[PDB]
């Protein structure tokens, strides 16, 4: 089939890879365990046109486990940012994972997601999130724990890419 | 594959196979070979050698890979040690690279040829320019302004790094570069901008260049957001954007973001500027728009170049008519545009992208507020600023009207034993879209109900004859009418429910078949269950609607027995009054008789509903303030739980084995389940039934953890994932939610701790302790916090009890990572912060060993990459640090053997670069530390005065641990924790500007930190502690 290359990236504990988990073999991770450098594995999702295959570059955020950056980000054809709802601090650095993102593909369809939406105490309130906006970016609030939003990360990047508005996820065999 | 670990990096020169490393890690590599080739790349950086990237281009290898990942090589070298490079290798570098740039700048041909690599070579040049341009290299820029006037492949590529220089000096100076020298590089370029600024007024004026032009355009945007005024209001440049950029195809987007960031200035003081800028676009639009074309078809069907221009005009509209409403209404001959303006921002507020809808939404409750902020009446006189917008007005109330987002954002989730229920998600952005939409309706029927009601009406009438009818369509509208409740007077709302009621009833006779019949009744009851204000007044309607609810308990078609329930407790809610008082011409209150028919308006529903259904009698049972009555209404209330929990007891007091049964244990978790929702409501007064099975809620509890003890013994931890030890799991935990619950909403400290804490004690922690560990129940801990967080004083004397059952045996789980047992991580801590901050003399109580293991949990705390655990660990100790500088007697003793380790570890993590989430806890602790040092401490740390042991100490610590930093800096640093040592904002910047100097090798000798500008910005704040 077609398979692209998702680029995932954000500040570290973010949920970056409980997230890839919980669609790789539907699996909570209740733990934090840095990943290192770059794990890179497929999530494929079939559509009413077929099956798509994200080949997801779930990247480092830890400035300490930072590895070849800017160097993942070659050959992409999409991307993703995620930030924490719980944590103001994750949202700030936003721009800049933006920044080193866009200055090696300079034009590729990016999410935006907000993990952790299903925290009682939101701290970054839903009504302060205007980074997008200027950047003409899309913007989601997932949550990896409860599957709020789950695909439609995925879903987006799949018209975006294909070229059909009209694309829907199934469950087929 | 190919590549095995063996691969050599050193005194060697194997060029030809480094590509398949890059061609195995960006290619090939599927994973184990990938997993490799990134780490050999990636230790292959740190290990110091720049000359070694030298070979990787010069012995070029058509491999952008490699070549990009050698100018990360030379990239590193420069942002971390460009101090320490002689003269005579800085030119070897600067010369190389902009020579390495023109020579494929310049080419013609290199318009595909990496984009990427292109730009990478100007981030390594604008690198060099950040160590140092203003300095040395003096030249630079006027060595631009006339050699970009050579060729137009040189022109168009000095201006996407003037780009970026603006962008790394303004944009990204905070945090990757330091600070006073953030402030030299800025009003450095602001210095001599209006050199470069003539060269960008040329190129846009002549060079007939698109790519060139659209750089010069592009890179240009970025400098608006810090240039003087003066460069573009006091010059022919918001003009020459609009006549010769805005209306072309490819320059289309990039003027138009220039004149959306302007338009967001303040126009008090170029008032004619802004008035030229508006009226020259609305025209400009008018002959790139027709103002009837459907802008959502134009959005369904067109390509990304026009996609995401709709979007920034919508912002360029937000932007000027919120930013200028003062000038558009007084110009009166500008009234021309505002209405044209107007329109725009009402054909584009029906594009069916969300993101673009919210920046419209944005603008259109800013308008209902501004008209309802002058005269919060409906149409009686005349509005005086209305009169511009009252066409539109109602143009929009019927945009909302028509749009409606669902008010009830619902859920589906599986928790961690399997079970699924419904969650009612809180403040997510969509169930955020509502309250917005909401807000700005409600707006615009305070300024006139009749218009609101008429688009109402119109649109029901509709649903019904009119065939306007859809799924889609009833629910939206039912969105809106349960939207504007109580925006009218309780009379207009009256005629105006009465009216939509009862023609969807007459809509629910002709629609027939179970499956439309439920999708309209649903959207009744939602009305009615907006609309609180009326029920209370009409009893007898709201005696009905109740019971008719009672009906749909039994409805098995899906949805509905959900809806049925859902609509219920919202109602239980908000008219709990009237359930419980008797009503006039009632014999007696209503609640009663919901008791004594209980077993049949449940009769057949799901145990999740059940449980929904007793929460919403709650409530009602809670209005009930009287004591002696609501004591009865308990008794009855938990009548049926308790008949089956007896059974359940009897039933198994006989023979313990019942409770290996999957059926009677799953039953045990819903009836426990029930008395969680019950208590989650009632409050206190449903400690008279937690009392009553107590005793025996704690029994099986007990006789549980130890059957999944056993069951992880002797049969492996997978028994935990299987469907019984799933069911006991839950009646375990519940048992804690139901506790932890009450108490939380207990009004009796003293009484809850004689009487319900004892029990604990032994039937949990001392339980808790006896199971293997990977059969603790962290909930435990949290159901712990929560009691000691109410308790407080009436259980400090019980904490060496509870320690000594939870505290060794909790600490031997997470303290051999940073990982395992999350749960137990968190809910440990939040226990602790709880004890810390209300049990405080407990700490005294207990011997200096004991503490001193405990004073040392909290270091593992903050040690944490957990961003939530470590920000628990520094909460305590700085509530730690306060609680013990009350008593001198135990506070001298700990600053003694204590305070000088803890400024050691607080600094462990400070120079850390992952934890500088919970940075303004390190700031905070740290100038509350030396703000004691300049007084608190009167005793000896070590020999020596005292303040200036520290001041040397923490010196002589940092200089041992970074020994590339100069003993200036490192000195000036030292003072600065004292100068803004009660400034912890600027303090919070001071360590990050500290964390930056870490990073580089500082050279020996430089003087770049600006001493005499961070010294007397140090004493500026010394001296301003007054
Ligand atoms: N409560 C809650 N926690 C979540 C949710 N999603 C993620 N988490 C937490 O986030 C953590 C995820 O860790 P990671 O996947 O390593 O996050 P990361 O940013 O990718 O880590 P790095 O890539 O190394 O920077 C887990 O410990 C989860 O507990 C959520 O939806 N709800
Ligand atoms: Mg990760």
């Amino acid at each position: 089939q077609v398979q692209f290359k998702l680029v995932l990236v954000g500040d570290g504990g973010t949920g970056k890879t409980t997230f890839v988990k919980r669609h790789l073999t539907g699996e909570f991770e209740k733990k934090y365990v840095a990943t290192l450098g770059v794990e890179v594995h497929p999530l494929v999702f079939h559509t009413n046109r077929g099956p798509i295959k994200f080949n997801v570059w779930d990247t480092a955020g830890l400035e300490k486990f930072g590895g070849l950056r800017d160097g993942y980000y070659i050959q992409a054809q999409c991307a993703i940012i995620m930030f924490d709802v719980t944590s103001r601090v994750t949202y700030k650095n936003v721009p800049n994972w933006h920044r080193d993102l866009v200055r090696v593909c300079e034009n590729i369809p990016i999410v935006l997601c907000g993990n952790k939406v299903d925290i009682k105490d939101r701290k970054v309130k839903a009504k302060s999130i205007v980074f997008h906006r200027k950047k003409n970016l899309q913007y989601y609030d997932i949550s990896a724990k409860s599957n709020y939003n789950f695909e439609k990360p995925f879903l987006w990047l799949a018209r975006k890419l294909i070229g059909d508005p009209n694309l829907e996820f199934v469950a087929m065999p | 594959d190919h590549a095995a670990r063996q691969l050599l990096d050193f005194s060697q020169k194997l060029d030809i196979n480094l590509l398949d490393n890059v061609v195995n890690c960006l290619y090939h590599g599927e994973g184990a070979q990938q997993r490799m080739a990134q780490e050999v790349l990636t230790h292959l950086k740190e290990h110091p050698d720049a000359w070694t990237r030298v070979d990787t281009i010069l012995e070029f290898s058509q491999n952008m890979n490699t070549k990009y990942y050698g100018l990360q090589i030379l990239e590193n070298v420069i942002k971390t040690r460009w101090k320490i490079l002689p003269r005579n290798q800085c030119e070897g570098i600067k010369k190389y690279v902009v020579g390495l740039i023109i020579k494929t700048s310049s080419d013609p041909t290199c318009v595909e040829k990496e984009k990427v690599y292109i730009g990478k070579l100007n981030m390594i040049l604008v690198q060099i320019l950040k160590q140092e341009w203003p300095k040395h290299w003096p030249t630079f820029i006027s060595d631009i302004v006339g050699a970009s006037r050579t060729s137009e492949s040189l022109c168009q590529n000095n201006m996407v790094i003037l780009k970026l220089l603006s962008e790394e000096v303004f944009d990204f100076s905070s945090g990757q570069i330091t600070q006073v020298k953030a402030k030299h590089l800025k009003d450095s370029m602001c210095n001599e901008f209006s050199q470069i600024f003539q060269l960008c007024q040329f190129v846009m004026e002549n060079s007939q260049n698109a790519p060139l032009v659209h750089a010069t355009l592009e890179t240009l945007l970025r400098f608006l957001n810090w240039i003087p005024l003066g460069y573009i209001f006091e010059t022919k440049l918001i003009s020459t954007l609009i006549y010769k950029f805005l209306n072309v195809p490819m320059f289309r987007n990039v003027s138009l973001k220039c004149l959306t960031e302007i338009a967001g200035v303040s126009v008090s003081q170029y008032e004619e500027q802004f008035e030229t800028l508006f009226t020259l676009t609305m025209m400009q639009l008018k002959q790139m728009l027709p103002l009837n074309t459907n802008i959502r078809l134009a959005y369904s069907n067109g390509k990304d170049d026009e996609q995401n221009f709709i979007q920034n005009l919508s912002l360029f509209l937000c932007t000027f008519l919120k930013e200028h409403g003062q000038l558009l209404e007084k110009r009166l001959n500008l009234r021309e545009a505002l209405m044209e303006a107007l329109h725009y921002m009402l054909l584009v507020s029906e594009v069916e992208e969300t993101e673009i809808f919210k920046i419209c939404l944005e603008y259109w409750n800013h308008l209902a507020a501004e008209l309802y902020r002058e005269s919060p009446f409906s149409t009686s006189d005349i509005p005086p600023r209305r009169q511009l917008y009252l066409t539109v007005l109602s143009k929009v109330r019927l945009l909302m009207v028509s749009r409606m987002a669902k008010p009830e954002e619902v859920l589906v989730v599986e928790n961690d034993q399997g079970e699924v229920v419904r969650e009612f998600m809180k403040d997510t952005d969509s169930i955020n879209l509502y309250k917005n939409m909401r807000e700005t309706l409600v707006y615009l029927t305070h300024l006139d109900y009749v218009d609101t009601e008429i688009i109402m009406t119109k649109k029901l009438q509709n649903q019904v004859n009119g065939t306007e009818w859809s799924w889609k369509n009833l629910n939206t509208l039912c969105w809106a009418i349960g939207s504007i409740s109580g925006a009218m007077h309780e009379e207009d709302e009256k005629r105006f429910l009465v009216t939509v009621i009862k023609d969807l009833l007459g809509l629910c006779e002709q629609k027939r078949g179970k499956d439309n019949k439920a999708i309209i009744a649903s959207n009744i009851m939602y009305i009615v269950g907006q609309y609180p204000r009326f029920l209370r007044a009409h009893w007898k309607f709201l005696k009905t609607v109740v019971n008719k609810l009672f009906e749909f308990m039994h409805e098995t078609h899906d949805g509905v027995q959900d809806m049925a329930c859902d609509t219920f407790i919202k109602i239980a809610q908000k008219c709990r009054r009237h359930f419980v008082q008797v009503q006039v011409g009632e014999v007696m209150p209503f609640i009663d008789e919901i008791l004594n028919n209980i077993n049949t308006i449940i009769c057949d529903l799901q145990p999740q509903q059940v449980h929904t259904f007793y929460e919403a009698v709650g409530y009602m049972i809670g209005a009930q303030t009287d004591q002696t009555v609501q004591e009865h209404l308990i008794e009855k209330y938990m009548l049926l739980p308790n008949q089956v929990w007896d059974s359940i007891i009897q039933q198994a007091t006989k023979n313990v084995d019942i409770l290996k049964d999957p059926e009677t244990v799953k039953q045990l978790g819903s009836i426990l389940k029930t008395n969680v929702r019950a208590c989650k409501a009632v409050g206190h007064p449903f400690v008279i039934q937690l009392g009553r099975i107590y005793l025996d809620m704690l029994n099986v509890y007990k006789c549980l953890s130890e059957n999944i003890s056993a069951a992880i013994q002797a049969n492996g931890e997978m028994v935990t994932k299987q469907p019984l030890i799933r069911s006991m799991r839950t009646v375990k935990r519940e048992t804690l939610k139901l506790i932890s619950g009450w108490v939380s909403r207990s009004n009796d400290p003293q009484m809850v701790a004689e009487n319900f804490v004892p029990p604990l004690l032994d039937a949990v922690l001392i339980d808790y302790q006896r199971n293997v560990p990977a059969a603790r129940e962290p909930e435990v801990l949290s159901t712990m916090a929560i009691i000691v967080n109410k308790l407080g004083g009436h259980i400090t004397a019980e904490i060496p009890q509870i320690f000594d059952a939870v505290f060794e045996c909790t600490l031997n789980m997470i303290n051999k990572d940073f990982e395992e047992y999350p749960e137990h991580r968190t809910n440990f801590f939040l226990l602790l912060q709880a004890v810390n901050s209300h049990c405080f003399p407990a700490f005294l109580a207990i011997p200096p060993a004991q503490f001193k293991l405990v004073l040392d949990s909290i270091i593992w705390a903050f040690k944490h990459t957990m961003r939530n655990v470590a920000d628990t660990g520094l909460q305590i100790l700085f509530t730690l640090l306060q609680n013990v500088a009350q008593e001198e007697a135990a506070a001298q003793s700990f600053y003694q053997t204590y305070f000088c380790d803890i400024l050691q570890h607080i600094f462990s993590v400070v120079t850390d670069t992952s934890h500088t989430a919970g940075l303004t806890m390190h700031a905070s602790i740290l100038a509350y530390m030396f703000n004691l040092v300049e007084e608190g401490k009167i005793s000896t740390p070590l020999n020596p005065n005292n303040q200036m042991f520290i001041q040397d100490y923490v010196a002589n610590l940092l200089k041992s641990a970074f020994p590339h930093l100069q003993d200036a800096q490192v000195k000036l640093f030292v003072t600065g924790l004292f100068s803004l040592n009660q400034d912890i904002p600027a303090f919070k910047e001071h360590l990050r500007d500290f964390l930056v100097q870490i990073k580089e090798f500082a050279g020996e000798d430089t003087s770049d930190l600006f001493l005499e500008e961070r010294e007397t910005a140090l004493r500026q704040a010394q001296e301003e502690k007054h």
